[PDB]
RNA sequence: GGACCUGGCGGUGCUUCAUAUCCCUCUAGAGGAGCCUGUUCUGUAAUCGAUAAACCCCGAUCAACCUCACCACCUCUUGCUCAGCCUAUAUACCGCCAUCUUCAGCAAACCCUGAUGAAGGCUACAAAGUAAGCGCAAGUACCCACGUAAAGACGUUAGGUCAAGGUGUAGCCCAUGAGGUGGCAAGAAAUGGGCUACAUUUUCUACCCCAGAAACGAUAGCCCUUAUGAAACUUAAGGGUCGAAGGUGGAUUUAG
DNA sequence: AAAAA
């Protein structure tokens, strides 16, 4: 079951271990709860792969950057 | 009454075979499957697949050879090796059955990503078996 | 048009080999095999369906190809392939003594022209830990650590690895994870007074 | 050259689903939630009803592939029960037959 | 008809020799037993009738035993008898007669000078190419039965058992359970037994007290209830031995009454290994060294319980 | 490769040939069907993806360019639209996969389009000189060759192999009573490629060496140099120069076994092992050494074919219908006249039945050396091959038949040979007559049947054609054996009637019977 | 060959469902399908890769149109090369 | 995907491979119908003409 | 959707619906009914409305020791072959519609006086060939059974007579 | 007008049985009551069919906005895969089935008797009957040979269905065709089926009966909350005060 | 309600 199903040569640290994609995001508050519920979801997905984590991640960072003033205004702040 | 597939008991005048001449409820008894595959087993799956390819290839079957068939066709789907084992009739020239055969060969193999060898059967018609 | 030819039946002389004849999977042509083979329903006065056209005959898969001189060439030509099981392994003592860890494989099979599988893409790790450096505080926060996956009898570690679509990156992960396990042995915090 | 509508109504909705279904999703996901501040949520639903219908996996109707039944479907063969159940008799697929206890 | 015959025949050997070249065997010693057992090896047929297996014997069995010519160029029938619809019923009906009559001459002469079982109309039928009905069939019955009541000798006694037939077994009793001894294990036996999905295995022992373990512990805290008591202690009251027999019986599968009847059976199967066989007998004629297999009926679809229909009314 | 039933087994070799051509025909109006609508074979489903789902497409897919678009039209009103796509849209004209696909497929054409590409642009000299050489080899001119060869050479540069391969066949095979200077040509132009530092390929040679072979027949030591030059390069040579080499050899070496050996060892050091794939059509060596063995009845040459196409490889034996058949041939006749009965029988139906059927001079006489040592058991499928092979060749296969049986009468134990008589007589009368008539009457006669012999004497009397006088004498026999000169008075007059030279000798025949009988 | 395995017979299973013998107002007449099938798993012991590969190899060179076949086999390792001292 | 089976069995059908009784039953009842005096309706004849 | 093509021997009997009740019940007329042509005889293998020359199912495949092309036809051809097409069928309709001369005997639709000819040989090998048969009275009998309603029974009075004063009659 | 043959029928006579059938007879249910789901009626613009023993948790093993065949409004006259109907006939079919069917009779080839009329052909101490084939018996599987399941012809009911799926005949495509938004399961009233209980046989607590206690249970409706669903006007479930006839059914019936 | 050199 492994001939043309390599997945493109990812390795397993970039399929659970997500910890590379939490930069432009705070440590305390709903929103770091909400970025690790959707890391432990990702994490526990044998059916999708880095890809599809790291578009799941650039649309997250894309609606967070969209509305910026209904982040401001949830009490508390986007870092 | 329960009309199934059986062949109806009336005036002895039809030519009737020993595939379809037995009752539908005699299958794993006095009969067998036309089909055989993975897909007809527990914790299998992908069975509408096979069975879609199966009338199709049936309906091609008879289709491209109008009255040179005899009965039915075996089905064989061993794994990527299918074959259409059946009969062939003593009607026509040996040239049209070989060019008929490389012809669905060739289809076969390069549309349904599956080799396929035949294995023809010298009859001289229809294998009847009553008179009824 | 029309013509006759004699078959196998005037060909074959008394002395033919069979795998000679069908060496790949045949479904018996009754055209060429001159054996009276006859089976079917029968009537009261009567004989049953014979060979010719005989539909049943080809829906049974024939095992003619499987001759028993056949199989013991293939048997007899395969020995060069074979390796050489050590004695040392034959008891199972020594074989799980020195070799404890286990990892299961999937490979099934499918009826059309693809061959993938989720459920193909899952390693059974089943290390007995019995023969490592496991004391008594390691092994206590090991237990509590893992909880019931451990069984506590027969001492197998069963861990359901399947969060990749391979296998070579399921058992790196369990390796890791593994480590990371054993990790807890040498490196302690701070919350073990309060045991 | 198709015969019926319905069916054909019914794979382009299926397709349409196909098509979107990670925005749908991700608003399903941001709906259902603890906490979380309500503007989300409420933007979540805006942009969740200003998309049109003939999309929502909602609409999708499991019917046969040749003779499209609603009801009496096996989802195993996906087709009606009376086209699946003559070709048993007719003794094509292996390990369907009748029961005789 | 005899070309067809001898085609099928010549085939028939052609085809064994090829099998037992195949195979690897001296064609003398390729008996049909092997022939079959290659034929099932090699065209493994998956069904439930046992016709529509692939056979390959001498065409004797294949084609009918065919009615041979009686008559011949000139046109006279080789049988006396044969202008009449049936030759050799006939002809044994008028030699059993000859015979009846003989042997009432020969009682009249002697009084002045001073396991097995009958035939079957099918055997009959089979045996010899020729249809009867079942008026002829028992006047020749009671023939028979009139020349057997009569004084036999040697000749008609020996004519008489040719139309005879050999009985099978009808002894049906059980095979008696020996004693066993697996490390210092005296009086030491075990049994099965399966009733209403139910499997236990009874260890009847001759040296201990009158009490039941299940499973280990006692009968006490297993059957609650004094039905299972009783069906347990049955076996043993009708041996008139109840505080010199001790039991430790493992049963598994069913409910309450059915792994008592099943603890039942096994003690009642066991039992016959330290007593005579006459009270075996008197235990099995009373209910002991028999199988219940009253087990669950297959529901129908369309009944209530597999027997009562739904809800039909009249109008 | 064909079928197993019996109404599609491979027979003869007419109806194999058919077959094959059959499937060949249905596999490219099946690639034909497939390609002609691409928009039926562009969905996927197997995820490793088979190579052979890919269809072939005819058409560029970029219109813009122009000397893309031309190579995609001409190789990846072929060459021509390229060139005038070309010269429309302004593109330049490059040395490799142009001039010379142009040279070898588009001999005027082909050169123009190839001195066209070449004073187009100022591109390669060396695969100028090479189109140029492949353009006028085949149309009869070797002069301006060597002069682009020359040039090329003088140029600074290294030219090819097939330049100079292509200038000797036009000297030599191009050209009439020449052997000595085509040798002289191709040792300076070896000689010049030698000293002007350029690898010299075996193919040249070889091509020269069949050039040479094909031209003169008394060219022995020039072939064997030239072989041996061949050989001497690297791996083994090619078989087309041997096959001309052992052509040329044979069609001299007629009396004697010495041309033939030396023929056989050049053809063994140049090509004698394996299955070596170096020529054009390797068969054709194969097949000359078993026209040679079945024409001067070798008894090693087919044994070293038989070794060296079997052996190593299933390659070197039949490539062609003609030499499957030649060489089966050849096999029949050294079996026949090397092993004795038995060993030919089992050879002839190991060798028949996989292969194709035999030819007709060898065939026949083996079939006349197998009845001349009692041995008719095969004459019904002899009689069938003859045939389905010709209208004509079948009635002589039925007269050589029963002239071995017409003579012979009934013993003790002729029942084998009675029924050959009768199946040939069959084969005979089945074949739309005079000779064929006698011979069957001769047969029926001598069998033992009345009816039959009765039937036939009816058939050669009414056919106004009559016999010769041993069958006329035989019938006179049995007429007066049975006291009964009927029938040697009917076949008198019959023969005095139809004007034959049996009437007084039939008279007095008739005379006699009646007279003694 | 020389390796000398087992073989048990596990119990089966019967997949039944119950369908309309017609379609219109007969629901008095059902006719029920089962799906029997059998299971016979080999018990093997001591093999290497190599070989465990040509067996593999031989049983799908003759393998029928209608079973399945999954492969379970365990590979034998000592310890990796990070489990005693490693570092994260 | 009952597309591209429709086009492959209509491609055979005009080229004549696929030889389907039922569409040649179909055009010999059209071609009855439309000999009897029953054409297929063309634009501009029906309610308006 | 469009596999929902049959066998052409059960559209054909549902075209025409032989076992219809009105016709065994003499409740319907036997005028009123569908007429069947069969379709499936001038056909070859092979043969559309574009015109494609096959090497094996047409023209013969070893033309003078060569492999012939395959083409495609042009208009003329296909012209030509409707036009045949045309004719054949123009010419099935006309012999399908052309009815034989019944030779009538004492009035029109009357069995009376119609000769039937040399009656059946016997099975020993015994041929009547001088004898000659004559149909006198036909009759439809009709009896009220238990389940076929009206069962229909044809009772005919047949005469044999050679010509020499042997004759004989049998019902 | 008279006479003869067959079928149906006789509240027509005699004879052997009713292994769950009729009572003397044993048990469990349908109109005592409630909830749910159907027939039908009413209002509205809101599919239809079967609607008599053989139809009523029937087509449907899924109807909250496609599924939806109905209606109101807006478009398209290739009218979407150059092709159909979302309209009428199952008194044109193929195909799938029903009480009879809780048994055994019917169709090819001959002969005889009814003066060769429609028809019949049974007498084993035997006066003209032989019968290919069909369905059961014979046969397959499960707990064997018991029992159960699967099967059980030629037909009456122009039986149910062009509404698994497709085909004949009528009318149309400048529609009786197709796409978009919403509504349609609301109540004067009759009727069938499933479940619930109508107290010491019941209810609860841990061990499913060596126990104890309170002299009983499922449903309107209401509030909160939960799995999916873009938004519960209902069929799902959990929590909470109230919680509706209930106190063992008489005109007729069914199975074991 | 008769039979594609
Ligand atoms: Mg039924
Ligand atoms: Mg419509
Ligand atoms: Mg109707
Ligand atoms: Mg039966
Ligand atoms: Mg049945
Ligand atoms: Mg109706």
């Amino acid at each position: 079951n492994e001939a043309g199903f390599d997945d493109d040569g990812s390795e397993f640290h970039e399929h659970i271990f997500l910890e590379k994609h939490l930069e432009s995001f705070p440590k305390q508050g709903p929103i770091r709860h909400f970025m690790e519920l959707v890391t432990c979801g990702l994490s526990k997905n044998p059916y999708l792969s880095v890809k599809q984590k790291v578009e799941h991640i650039e649309w997250f960072r894309n609606y967070f950057n969209e509305k910026k003033d209904i982040l401001k205004e949830s009490n508390i702040q986007f870092n | 009454k329960n009309r199934a597939a059986r062949v109806r008991v009336s005036k002895g005048d039809k030519p009737v075979t020993y595939e379809e001449a037995h009752a539908p409820h005699y299958i794993a008894h006095r009969k067998g499957w036309l089909s055989l595959h993975t897909g007809n087993l527990d914790g299998e799956d992908h069975a509408a697949e096979r069975t879609v390819e199966d009338v199709f290839l049936r309906k091609f079957m008879w289709g491209t050879f109008p009255g040179c068939l005899a009965d039915q066709l075996v089905l064989k789907r061993r794994g990527n090796q299918l074959e259409i084992c059946a009969v062939v009739l003593r009607q026509l020239s040996p040239h049209k059955y070989y060019f008929l055969v490389g012809y669905s060969e060739t289809l076969l193999s390069y549309f349904y990503k599956c080799p396929v060898r035949l294995h023809l059967q010298t009859v001289p018609s229809k294998v009847v078996y009553k008179y009824l | 048009r029309r013509k006759a030819l004699p078959p196998r039946t005037e060909k074959m002389a008394v002395d033919q080999d069979w795998p000679s004849v069908y060496p790949v999977a045949a479904p018996f042509k009754p055209s060429a095999v001159p054996l009276p083979v006859r089976m079917g329903y029968p009537v009261k006065k009567g004989v049953p369906m014979a060979k010719e056209g005989n539909l049943e005959l080809l829906k049974i898969p024939n095992f003619l190809h499987l001759t028993p001189v056949a199989i013991k060439k293939h048997c007899e030509a395969l020995k060069d392939f074979c390796t050489e099981w050590p004695a040392a392994l034959d008891s199972d003592e020594k074989c799980e003594k020195h070799f404890p860890i286990e990892i299961d494989s999937t490979d099934y099979v499918s009826s059309g022209p693809s061959v993938r599988n989720p459920r193909a893409r899952v390693v059974v790790l089943r290390v007995k830990l019995s023969s490592l450096n496991l004391d008594d505080h390691a092994k206590k926060k090991l237990i509590k650590l893992v909880g019931e996956r451990y069984c506590k009898t027969t001492d197998v570690l069963t861990i359901k690895t399947d969060r990749c679509p391979l296998r070579r990156q399921n058992y790196d992960y369990a390796v890791y994870l593994l480590t990371v396990l054993y990790h807890e042995s040498w490196n302690t915090e701070e919350w073990e007074k309060s045991k | 050259h198709y015969v019926d509508w319905r069916m054909w109504r019914d794979v382009k909705r299926r397709k349409m689903a196909y098509e979107y279904a990670d925005e749908r999703l991700r608003i399903n996901s941001l709906r259902k939630n603890t906490i979380l501040p309500k503007i989300l949520q409420d933007v979540a639903d805006e942009e969740i009803a200003a998309l049109p219908r003939d999309s929502c996996p909602v609409r999708i109707r499991n019917r046969c592939v040749m003779t499209s039944r609603p009801r009496g479907v096996k989802r195993r063969w996906r087709l009606s029960r009376i086209v699946f159940r003559h070709l048993a008799d007719h003794g094509q697929l292996s390990g369907i037959q009748r029961a005789t206890w | 008809t005899e070309d067809f015959i001898k085609k099928q025949i010549e085939e028939f050997n052609i085809g064994k020799r090829h099998l037992a070249n195949m195979m690897g065997e001296d064609p003398e010693t390729f008996t049909q037993e092997d022939i079959d057992r290659a034929i099932a090896y090699l065209f493994p047929s998956g069904l439930f009738e046992k016709r529509a297996r692939p056979v390959m014997k001498h065409p004797e069995q294949i084609f009918p035993r065919q009615r041979a010519i009686q008559w011949g160029e000139d046109g006279r029938p080789f049988h006396y008898l044969f202008y009449t619809g049936k030759q050799s019923y006939y002809s044994l009906m008028h030699d059993v007669y000859g015979m009846l009559l003989n042997l009432e001459k020969h009682q009249s002469h002697l009084q002045a000078k001073s396991g097995s079982r009958w035939l079957i109309k099918e055997e009959l039928e089979e045996m010899l190419v020729e249809k009867l009905s079942d008026l002829d069939y028992m006047q020749f019955i009671r023939l028979l039965e009139k020349l057997l009541t009569s004084q036999c000798g040697a000749a008609e006694e020996e004519f008489v058992q040719r139309f005879r037939r050999s009985v099978t077994l009808e002894s049906k009793k059980q095979l008696i359970e020996p004693v066993q001894y697996d490390e210092q294990g005296m009086a030491f036996s075990k049994s099965e037994g399966k009733r209403k999905t139910a499997k236990a295995e009874a260890i009847v022992y001759k040296h201990g007290s009158g009490r039941i373990k299940v499973n280990g512990i006692d009968y006490q805290l297993y059957f609650p209830i004094t039905q299972d008591r009783e069906q347990l202690m049955f076996p043993f009251h009708f041996v008139d031995r109840l505080g010199k027999h001790d039991v430790t019986c493992t049963v598994s599968g069913g409910g309450r009454s059915a792994q008592a009847g099943a603890i039942r059976l096994a003690m009642a199967k066991a039992l016959c290994s330290f007593v005579t066989e006459d009270e075996v007998e008197w235990m099995r004629q009373a209910g002991l060294l028999t199988t219940d297999p009253r087990v669950r009926e297959r529901k129908k679809p369309g009944q209530e319980g597999a027997r009562r229909k739904f809800t039909w009314k009249k109008r | 490769v064909f079928q197993d039933d019996p109404y599609l087994m491979p027979a003869s070799s007419l109806e194999s040939r058919s077959f094959l051509l059959a499937k060949k025909s249905g596999e490219n109006v099946a690639k034909f069907i497939i390609n002609s609508y691409p928009k039926y074979f562009q969905k996927d489903i197997a995820e490793p993806h088979i190579p052979c789902l890919m269809p072939e497409y005819f058409e560029p897919q970029i219109k813009d360019i122009s000397e893309a678009a031309l190579k995609e039209r001409i190789e990846l009103e072929p060459s021509t639209d390229y060139h005038f796509q070309q010269t429309g849209q302004s593109e330049a004209l490059e040395e490799e996969n142009d001039e010379t696909s142009r040279r070898k497929a588009g001999t005027w054409r082909a050169k123009n389009n190839a001195e066209r590409i070449f004073s187009l642009m100022p591109e390669k000299n060396e695969h100028s000189y090479c189109t140029m050489i492949r353009g006028m080899v085949k149309h009869r001119a070797y002069e301006q060759a060597l002069n682009l060869y020359t040039e090329l050479l003088n140029n600074r540069l290294h030219a090819d192999v097939y330049t100079f391969n292509a200038l000797i066949e036009a000297t030599v095979c191009a050209i009439n009573e020449k052997f000595e200077e085509k040798w002289s040509k191709i040792l300076e132009l070896l000689r010049h490629m030698v000293a002007q530092k350029v690898k010299p390929n075996l193919q040249t040679f070889n091509t020269i060496l069949k050039c040479l072979r094909r031209f003169h027949v008394f060219a022995r030591s020039p072939a064997l140099q030239v072989l041996r030059e061949m050989k001497a390069i690297g791996i083994e040579p090619s078989l087309a120069t041997y096959h001309h080499i052992i052509r040329l050899f044979d069609q001299p070496g007629d009396p004697l076994k010495r041309s033939s050996f030396i023929i056989y060892d050049i053809m063994n050091e140049l090509m004698g092992k394996r299955f070596s794939p170096k020529d054009p059509d390797d068969d054709k060596f194969f097949q000359s050494a078993m026209s040679i063995c079945s024409s001067l009845r070798d008894l090693e040459l087919a044994y070293q074919v038989h070794g060296l196409l079997k052996t190593g490889d299933n390659w070197k034996f039949i490539g062609p219908d003609q030499h499957r058949n030649f060489y089966y041939s050849k096999f029949f006749d050294l079996i026949c006249l090397m092993e004795q009965i038995d060993v030919t029988l089992k050879w002839y139906e190991d060798l028949i039945p996989s292969a194709y059927f035999p030819h007709s001079q060898t065939m026949i006489h083996l079939l006349q050396a197998l009845d001349v040592a009692n041995r008719l058991e095969v004459i019904p499928k002899i009689w069938k091959d003859s045939k389905e092979y010709g209208h004509t060749f079948r009635s002589d296969l039925r007269e050589e038949i029963l002239m071995l049986m017409a003579r012979d009468k009934h013993p003790p134990e002729l029942q084998v040979a009675f029924a050959d008589c009768a199946a040939d007589i069959k084969s005979a009368y089945e074949s739309q007559p005079a000779t064929s008539l006698n011979c069957i009457a001769i047969l029926f006669l001598r069998a033992g049947r009345t009816q039959e012999a009765w039937k036939m004497l009816g058939l050669f009397r009414k056919h106004n054609k009559i016999p010769r006088s041993e069958l006329l004498n035989e019938l006179m026999d049995s007429a007066k054996v049975s006291n009964s000169p009927s029938q040697a008075i009917e076949v008198v007059e019959l023969a005095s009637a139809f004007s034959l030279p049996i009437c007084e000798g039939l008279t007095q025949r008739v005379m006699s019977d009646f007279a003694i009988n | 060959l020389g390796i000398s395995i087992k073989v048990h017979e596990p119990p089966r299973k019967i997949e039944r469902f119950t369908l309309l013998q017609s379609v219109h107002i007969y629901k008095k007449h059902r006719v029920q399908y089962e799906m029997r099938t059998l299971y016979r798993c080999l018990e093997l012991e001591h093999l290497t890769g190599s070989t465990a590969d040509v067996y593999l190899e031989y049983i799908q060179r003759n393998l029928p149109e209608g079973v399945a076949m999954e492969v379970t086999k365990t590979q034998l390792e000592q310890l990796p090369e990070h489990i005693k001292e490693p570092i994260w | 995907n009952h597309h591209t089976y429709a086009e492959l069995m209509q491609t055979l059908r005009f080229l004549g491979l696929y030889r389907d009784e039922h569409q040649d039953f179909m055009d010999e009842q059209k071609r009855l119908k439309k000999l009897r005096g029953k054409e297929k309706p063309k634009k501009g004849e029906g309610k308006r003409a | 959707s469009f596999f929902t093509k049959l066998t052409a021997d059960e559209l054909w009997k549902g075209a025409l619906a032989e076992t219809g009740a009105g016709a065994k019940k003499g409740r319907g007329k036997r005028t009123k009914k569908k007429k069947r042509k069969d379709l499936n005889r001038g056909q070859i293998i092979g043969e559309g409305r574009y015109g494609f020359l096959w090497p094996g199912l047409n023209v013969p495949l070893m033309k003078n020791g060569a492999v012939q092309t395959i083409a495609q036809r042009s208009k003329e051809e296909q012209e030509k072959v409707e036009a045949d097409m045309i004719q054949q069928r123009e010419e099935w309709d006309r012999k399908k519609k052309m009815k034989v001369k019944r030779e009538r005997g004492w009035s029109g639709n009357s069995w009376g006086g119609i000769s039937l000819g040399p009656p059946d040989p016997g099975p020993c090998g015994e041929t009547y060939e001088d004898f000659d048969t004559r149909i006198l009275e036909v009759r439809n009998v009709f009896t009220m059974t238990a389940k076929e309603g009206r069962k229909k029974s044809i009772r005919v009075l047949v005469a044999v007579g050679n010509g020499k004063g042997a004759a004989g009659f049998s019902i």
